[PDB]
């Protein structure tokens, strides 16, 4: 039946439902076919499937986070000690239900937690997340004199795409280079971030250039923020300042080649420390200070 | 260039070399004195006729000395100073022989455009001047020094190895109305005994001494006020070579805590070449002094060093016999004592 | 007798002598026409030529610096206060003489500058200056253990070009994006940057990013470097965090668009302060503490 | 200002063997009288008094050991709103010179609302107690605020009836007595 196939199914469209939610839905669909009453035929198979998915990954992180969350939910479910049928039914219901919830969470984020750009506080943004864009688009109907600043995105010109999404709302924008990132920290108020995950350490698992940005923010004391829908607390620890579960090579010193070939293995993923989140915007209340870690503890009861 | 010319004309080269290699020579001051004496001997005896050739000879000698020993900077410096002394006089002479404008004392633009006398006595006098300079640094420092530190403040003291530093401290301590508490770090495999001696001296001097294990710096830093380096040599971009062990870490700590770092030295200690490395300059001690045993101690490859290098950044002031200078400024002081072509022999 | 044409001369050719050298030569050639004797005829004309050059200048201050240096030299020349012919002849001589000098300067550099290489210490080269490349290429002649690291620069694909010149001599490398360079804290031992201008405080004008690099270096305590010959000197000191004469744009929040026309707008050129740099590379013996300001004092006296 | 902070100080001073000297900033707009009162109270008990101008903190901070506040409102990400005048700059100075910052706190005094902008929570003050006469006010523009906000980047402990807690942690404390539902009423 496959989760991989389901994942493939959505690509051209998307741009609405959270990825981690689609994956969860797929998992649920996979489950509700082969009898979810028994725990011997099922949980192990689910785990195997997850492993397979992990193996098959090109360059995607949050899947694991999603699946572990799902597992946790499942575990939580069968503590009521009543019967096998009702609980199973509830579990089955809770896949589509979870997907439905994501939209509500997004709504909550974009109507309560959008008071971080109000007094024309110019926004230096990097990391394309849906939530960040959703909040920005929802704040365009209030006309609170907002202004956008874009540091260029170069995995393969996502920057262009981003600038094309801000042209539908009609708002003055500007191209920024991440070498002249020391140059302009002046008129721009704060630095806001989209990402790929939040760590057990606290810091952010992100993209093509982030640690430098963080450093600069620290230097300037103009606060550094991360904005997302909350379900990216993967069981991972970046213990070093140049280590994570990485898809590509970590700085591959290529051999003495000839005609401009092996070069562009430029780090498309980077991370900065725990003493960098001035605030983190999440749908489970606006909570940050040691919140992720607390949540993890609550989950694993340790 | 070998010792082929210098035989029954000058002898003491070999002695100097011996003193350098096996370390019968001890303390930069003494080395400087030795070098001065060598120069005197050279002058009282050698045969000239010319001037450029003599200069070349001197350069070669300097080079040879450097090749014999690098860690002795004072030796080099004094030579350079004497060369500079000679050079100015030579320049003056040339002007009379031939028979000029410049905005300040020296020029960049005078290097682009096309540019028998009694110099020996002047050279002799230069050496004397140098000797005199060497004689007293402290008697030109304690007027810019018994100024910085105040009542109820707290000093932190690494490197009790430079004889100058101790003297500076004691001059400050002299006053009957000034009071300060002194923290002293050890420095283990190269400085312990010296540190102990310093502590004893402080105790004798009727002042509040505090003995510190090299570990326990962090448990006291809240109260800390000042930082004093016991440097041996000083260089181009400001920085210093130090009289061994237990200075770098403490300096770093101070920088982190933003607690002021002072440098006490001298301009004979001042050198006219860049420390492009620490490796080529700073030397290492003896692995034997840490641990006993030998056959299990082929496995126990232990690392320990004498001298210490500190980057220009952590240190802020270099109070001299001339006065208070800065890491940004000290280069010009060097230039005021050794000339532009004398940098490279 | 024209200067703009001369300037347009060297463009795709080069690869022989420093640009600011050709301009200087041109200036000298112009000078030996209207007589250095008649000061009323000459100096005014020189000034006019300089103004013309300025008018024709896009993104540079170095040509200006060169011409003012030349002027200063000329002024210095007449201080022998005697016969009005010998001085003129010397002036005439001193243009191709300047060109000749560069070679000698380079030679001087390739002996004192090769004192610096430490055992297994990885080098990163910023900007496009001939001098830095020469020093790096001259260090391979003595077979010294080292390495080179390229950065993805964006003016007219400069980074790519740089990485294309290091493959000619056969030198293993890896490519680093300007955003991604944050993670570079220990593995590259020493941070080198080439200078298109050095003025009063040892502050530097180059390309699409220097200040950020400097900041990063300061953060990691890794040593930062300024690498050139000797001709790039002006009487300058900037006002804010960064300030320069600009033919390009200083932060254009570009007007409403939907089809892509004009948006490529931000700080193309960047300045760095005094505190960031530990070592200065010139042929002027070995100096970095405060030889720049003092040099200027010696020159101008004003 | 408060009766709590004063009492805390008094309790410490009772053990007079414990050696501590008090520097007190006057607090320009409103705190002045209150500061004076505090000083008087200190004197009453026999506690060593040092009266401070607000411009002069940079000149004192390197000699200052420990700093105690007596705030009005405690917040989410760690910061506070204190009872008027001269706290932001002080905190900045402390951060620069690295100084320990105590704060007397209460959980009922603690608020679960998050402060996100200076543009709202900071409460401004009256020009009435600055300069008499209103004809110079035609051209010039007097700027003054009563109560000030602190970023958490600076303070380090909150001495409560429960215990001293970390600013980048106090949210948990609040939640051990408050909710996420009772926020936007």
């Amino acid at each position: 039946f496959n989760i991989t196939e389901t994942y493939l199914r959505f690509l051209e469209e998307d741009t609405e439902m959270t990825m981690p939610i689609a994956a969860i839905e797929a998992l649920v669909t996979l489950l509700r076919i082969k009898t979810p009453e028994t725990a011997a035929e099922m949980i192990n198979t689910i785990k195997s499937s997850t492993e397979e998915l992990i193996k098959s990954i090109p360059n995607s992180v949050s899947l694991r986070a999603g699946c572990d969350i799902f597992m946790r939910f499942v575990l939580r479910n069968l503590h009521l000690y009543g019967d096998w049928e009702n609980c199973k039914q509830h579990l089955i219901e809770n896949g589509q239900l979870f997907v439905s919830r994501a939209k509500k969470s997004r709504n909550k984020i974009a109507e309560i937690g959008v008071d971080f750009i109000a007094d024309d506080d110019i926004i230096l943004v990097h990391g394309y997340s849906r939530a960040v864009f959703s909040l920005l688009n929802h704040a365009a109907n209030k006309f609170i004199r907002f202004r956008c600043v874009v540091t260029e995105s170069r995995p393969s010109k996502q920057g262009n795409q981003l600038y094309t999404l801000l042209e539908q709302k009609g708002i003055p924008v500007t191209l920024i280079v991440d070498s002249a990132v020391g140059a302009v920290i002046d008129k721009v108020d704060k630095v806001f971030v989209g990402a790929e995950g939040v760590a057990e350490s606290g810091g952010i698992i992100n993209l093509v250039g982030t640690y430098s940005v963080g450093v600069l923010a620290h230097n300037a004391r103009k606060p550094f923020y991360v904005v997302t829908e909350s379900h990216k607390f993967v069981r991972m620890f970046p213990l070093s300042s140049d280590d994570l579960p990485m898809a590509g090579p970590p700085l591959d010193f290529t051999r003495r080649t000839d005609d401009l070939e092996d070069a562009l293995r430029g780090p498309t993923i980077d991370y900065t420390a725990q003493e960098y989140i001035t605030a983190l915007i999440t749908d489970l209340g606006v909570l940050t200070p040691s919140a992720v870690s607390e949540e993890l503890i609550k989950m694993w009861y340790d | 260039h070998p010792n082929a010319a210098t035989s029954d004309v000058n002898v003491t080269i070999d002695t100097f070399v011996a003193k350098l290699k096996r370390r019968q020579v001890q303390g930069s001051y003494a080395i400087a004195l030795e070098t001065l004496q060598l120069l005197m001997r050279f002058i009282s005896a050698a045969r000239w006729n010319h001037v450029n050739d003599l200069i070349e000879q001197i350069r070669d000698l300097g080079n040879s000395l450097e090749k014999a020993h690098p860690t002795a900077f004072s030796c080099g410096n004094v030579i350079r100073r004497i060369l500079a002394v000679l050079r100015d006089e030579v320049e003056e002479d040339t002007m009379s022989t031939t028979v000029v404008a410049e905005p300040l004392i020296s020029s960049m633009f005078n290097l682009l455009q096309k540019p028998k006398t009694d110099y020996r006595q002047v050279a002799i006098q230069g050496i004397k001047d140098l000797i005199d300079e060497i004689k007293n640094i402290d008697e030109g420092i304690q007027q810019i020094a018994i100024d910085l530190i105040h009542d109820h403040e707290i000093l932190l003291t690494p490197t009790p190895d430079s004889k100058t530093v101790l003297k500076f401290l004691i001059t400050a301590r002299e006053r009957s109305n000034r009071t300060f508490t002194v923290l002293v770090t050890e420095g283990f495999p190269n400085n312990t005994k010296n540190a102990h001696e310093f502590a004893k001296k402080l105790a004798q001097h009727n002042i509040e001494t505090l003995v510190v294990p090299d570990s326990a710096v962090f448990a006291l830093m809240s109260r800390v006020g000042k930082v004093i380096i016991g440097t041996k040599a000083v260089f181009v971009n400001g920085g210093t070579i130090s009289s061994n062990s237990g200075v770098s870490s403490v300096c770093e700590c101070a920088r982190e805590f933003r607690t002021p770092v002072f440098a006490v030295a001298g301009l004979y200690k001042l050198s006219p070449l860049y420390p492009f490395d620490v490796e080529k300059f700073v030397e290492f001690g003896g692995s034997q002094r840490i641990l006993p045993r030998m056959d299990p101690r082929k496995r126990l490859d232990t690392v320990n060093q004498i001298t210490d290098y500190v980057p220009p950044e952590n240190i802020d002031i270099y109070i001299t016999n001339v006065g208070g200078f800065n890491p940004s400024f000290i280069y010009r002081i060097a230039w005021d004592n050794y000339k532009q072509i004398d940098v490279h022999l």
